[PDB]
């Protein structure tokens, strides 16, 4: 019955978010990797290099919010219960 | 008794690559410091 | 296997003892003869 | 177990009483005298770059004992005597006892230096003060990432040289050779890893 | 009953939107991290790279969004069901 | 029952997809990094650069859209069912 | 019975936190290289690197932290039991 | 009945297809990449530097096929049903 | 029975402990990575190198020894139970 | 009975080659990539770099035959039965 | 019974052992490449990156190895059994 | 009965070797892609970049010959049971 929609909720759930938290984890390091090595060659490179960074983040975690909506359907108002 | 039969073969042979690979350039990095140690 | 006993207070014990016995004996002679060979150099 | 370690102790102290015989300045070392001196002058061109001898010099004789001590019982947990002897660093007692005197040791220091009522709160604001919450579990994690390395390396062990033991001796002998191997240089390695640790970590316990 | 094909359905739905945010996160991340070393070096190119970095997150998404598509159908219409 | 088998099915779909957008994303993002660097570090080789990324696409997508068939000859399809 | 709701649940929210530390693990470290690398390359930058840093963690964390949060919804409070 | 093994088989057989595509995209991807670079810093060179990418991807490709072809056997001709 | 809730107390456990170690070792040879070239390429910076390192380890670190926590508290204390 | 044995056989055997497939075309790429880029930086310098390129991939390939063979322990052996 | 707890512990301990492999792996080589580099960028550098060297290579190992003691702690020791 | 914590057993002896080969495989091919590049630098260098690159690959190697022993302790000795 429902309880065994709702286990295999959770565990999607589960494993939504933790995909979701790796690729934003990873590529907002990477990110951080090309402003933080860029930085440092010309100081006069920030207010230009937020730019990208900010849509590269953009980017990443966009997927991750998005993930996270999903997470609350999977656990929240479950389908198909 | 016999892993202590395959744990001694095993022994001879790690004694045995030690001895001809590893104690050759150990001894002679400890020579070359005691020689280098001998100029005073 | 992660459920400690008295073993513990023998181990501390004895690796003081070897650290009391490394103190004495074995790092002043040695700081002594980096010494004399840095002044025979 | 104490009896494994009881044999490591005799073992170095033999050394050392081998050492107190043999020193000479003057003359050419014998085989122990270039090992102490080398352990040591090594231990002391580390503690030299981050701290200086001068303002702590009492962590030489720590790291050196604990290098010896470790490794020697490494090396001596490759001694045939499978058939009583495994490695002390199986159980979590010594690796337990070895990690937290160490802890207590650069901690007191840090205090003795600082003062009691200075020393804590210098540890926690730590680096950047953005970090100051994480810095307790740098702090907190100073310790056990000393033991459960320690231990969980040479247990590993403890349990592969049994299981290799599973085979029939003909098959035995080649696994437990090329174990035993990168054992000794694992061991090494992890004792090496051990010491220098230390030794980062009470350089930035005094700052 | 079909409750177990659900639990399934959740799951595997949860793969799909896991693997492809790991999948779109590394990758936006690791094309704005060509992009802000491109214009930390030389940023009078900022205009060129717009191109393929467009480009390239043009394909890492249209991986991603698909996904997000088919775990619709195991989520919403759960084939088999 | 055949849910058991959906089930599973659905499982190893969700895999599919999953490894596959975690291929397709990760790589046509490093694709798309070696593109930008060279056309930054190299814009007259801008029309020679493309031509080996559509090949190195090519090939991640080949996977992808391969995993995408095989996709759905696990749901819509079951082998065993 | 309703143990299985609890069961996935302590299966899915290690998903939250287990993947959630690979961005953790890997993040902070990509990022660190880039400070490393500066400290390396251009050592008075010191200061300046810490700014591009801090951000960079800063929205890796926000990840890993969330990820904890709903991580104890998951075990803790238990959806839908 | 063997239903479960039928079961567990396209769960596997996803994590082959799954696994290989992981591999085979993300390591086309690390080959262009090279390819790109090298063919921008030494444009002349995409006659012989086909070669060792023809070598690379033959290897990373086979293992793929020879997971696609596993999964062939895994699910169609089930081992032990 | 609670049973059940065991076993997935100890999966889920382990998926922390997991992912807590693939993030942190790959973290922590990333960081190495910045300081064994750094010391590579100039030995002075031996001196200052080591604090960023540890200043990231720590971050690292204090990922890998959370999820053990957290690991301890599913595997012990069972939480939902 | 043996039935779920078989099946877990049968995952346990596609989680096996899926591991050594991720491992081996990352591998295979990532030796590629210095092979292709040597190559480039110098035409004359492959009769060097296959040396060590045949070797690198040999272990990486080695990792994946072993697997191989266990898998068909785990799949057409099924030990433990 | 105990069975479906031993079951579970054997798969937690398998995750535990797999994450701190990846972990270990990747790491001994992102350190093991900056040891090479360097030593080709200096040939003389040998004697001096051991230190920063093991320093990272045991930071590294102070997860797989630890995730190890917890290994067989599931699968030897089963807690809550 | 013991059949459950034998199917226990293979699928997570296949999560050791699994993550066993990955690393394996992925830190073989970056020690190979430092040697590669390296001995195109330096093709001197080979004898001397020949002993870190065994290093590397012996603590790789030695993680995963513990792996392989632990799967054959799942699998043949099957702890518990
Ligand atoms: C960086 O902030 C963002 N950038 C975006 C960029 C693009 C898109 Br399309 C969505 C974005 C969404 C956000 C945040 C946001 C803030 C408030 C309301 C809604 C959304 C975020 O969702 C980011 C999570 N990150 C860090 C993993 C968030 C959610 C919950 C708690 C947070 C706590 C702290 C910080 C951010 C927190
Ligand atoms: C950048 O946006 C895109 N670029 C593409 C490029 C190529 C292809 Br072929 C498909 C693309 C598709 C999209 C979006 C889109 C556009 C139109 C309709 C549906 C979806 C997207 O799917 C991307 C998610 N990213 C950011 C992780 C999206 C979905 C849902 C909510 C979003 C909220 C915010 C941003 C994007 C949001
Ligand atoms: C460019 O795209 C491709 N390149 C390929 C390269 C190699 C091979 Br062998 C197959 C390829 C196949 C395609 C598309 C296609 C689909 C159907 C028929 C033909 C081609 C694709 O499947 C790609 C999706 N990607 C991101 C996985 C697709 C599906 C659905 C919506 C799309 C929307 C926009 C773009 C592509 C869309
Ligand atoms: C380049 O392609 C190859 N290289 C190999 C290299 C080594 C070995 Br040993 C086997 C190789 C096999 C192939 C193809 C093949 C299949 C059947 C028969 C012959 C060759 C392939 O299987 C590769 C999939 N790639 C691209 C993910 C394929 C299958 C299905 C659809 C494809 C569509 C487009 C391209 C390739 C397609
Ligand atoms: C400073 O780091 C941060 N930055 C953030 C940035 C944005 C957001 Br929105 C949340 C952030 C949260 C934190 C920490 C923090 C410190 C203090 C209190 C709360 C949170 C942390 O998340 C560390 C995770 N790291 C190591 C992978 C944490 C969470 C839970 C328990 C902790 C226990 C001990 C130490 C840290 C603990
Ligand atoms: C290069 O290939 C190798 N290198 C090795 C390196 C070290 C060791 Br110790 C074993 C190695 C073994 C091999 C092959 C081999 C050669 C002969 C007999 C058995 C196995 C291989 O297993 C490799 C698959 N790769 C490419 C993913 C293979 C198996 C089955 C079908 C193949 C079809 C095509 C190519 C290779 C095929
Ligand atoms: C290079 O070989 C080694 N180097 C090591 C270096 C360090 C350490 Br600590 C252990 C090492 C162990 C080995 C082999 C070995 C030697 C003896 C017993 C068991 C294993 C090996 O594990 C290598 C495969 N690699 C690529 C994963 C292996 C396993 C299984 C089947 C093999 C078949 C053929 C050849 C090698 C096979």
């Amino acid at each position: 019955p429902n309880a065994i929609i709702t286990a295999g909720a959770l565990i999607g759930g589960g494993l939504i978010m933790g995909g979701g938290a790796i690729g934003a984890g990873i590529g907002d390091g990477i990110a951080g990797n090309a402003l933080i090595s860029g930085i440092a060659r010309q100081p006069e490179a920030q207010g230009r290099l937020f730019t990208p960074f900010f849509i590269t983040v953009g980017l990443v975690e966009a997927a991750y919010f998005i993930n996270l909506a999903f997470m609350a359907l999977f656990v929240f108002a479950t389908p198909g219960l | 008794m016999s892993i202590f039969i395959g744990q001694l073969i095993g022994f001879a042979v790690i004694a045995f690559i030690i001895v001809k690979w590893v104690v050759p350039p150990v001894r002679t990095l400890m020579r070359n410091q005691q020689e280098a140690v001998r100029a005073a | 296997f992660l459920i400690p006993n008295g073993t513990f207070f023998a181990v501390l014990i004895i690796f003081l003892i070897v650290l009391g016995v490394i103190s004495k004996w074995v790092v002043p002679p040695i700081s002594k003869v980096l010494a004399e060979r840095e002044a025979m150099l | 177990t104490i009896l494994a370690t009881a044999v490591t102790a005799v073992i170095v102290i033999a050394l050392a009483f081998y050492l107190r015989a043999k020193v000479t300045s003057t003359g050419v070392p014998s085989g122990v005298q270039l090992f102490w001196e080398a352990l040591t002058i090594q231990m002391r061109q580390q503690i030299e770059g981050s701290i200086g001898m001068k303002i702590a010099p009492f962590v030489l004789p720590l790291s050196v004992t604990i290098f010896v001590f470790i490794l020697i019982s490494n090396w001596l947990a490759v001694l045939p005597l499978q058939y009583l002897y495994k490695a002390p660093a199986s159980d979590i007692n010594f690796v337990l006892a070895l990690a937290l005197f160490v802890f207590v040791c650069y901690h007191a220091a840090g205090i003795w230096r600082r003062g009691i009522v200075g020393h804590p709160i210098k540890v926690v604001k730590g680096h950047v003060a953005f970090l100051a919450p994480i810095n307790i579990v740098e702090e907190l994690a100073k310790p056990i990432s000393l033991a459960l390395r320690l231990f969980g390396n040479i247990f590993a062990g403890g349990i592969l040289v049994a299981l290799i033991a599973m085979f029939p001796w003909y098959i035995q002998w080649f696994p437990n050779a090329v174990w035993k191997t990168f054992d000794l240089f694992v061991g090494l390695i992890q004792a090496f890893i051990f010491s220098l640790l230390t030794i980062l970590y009470f350089s930035q316990s005094m700052e």
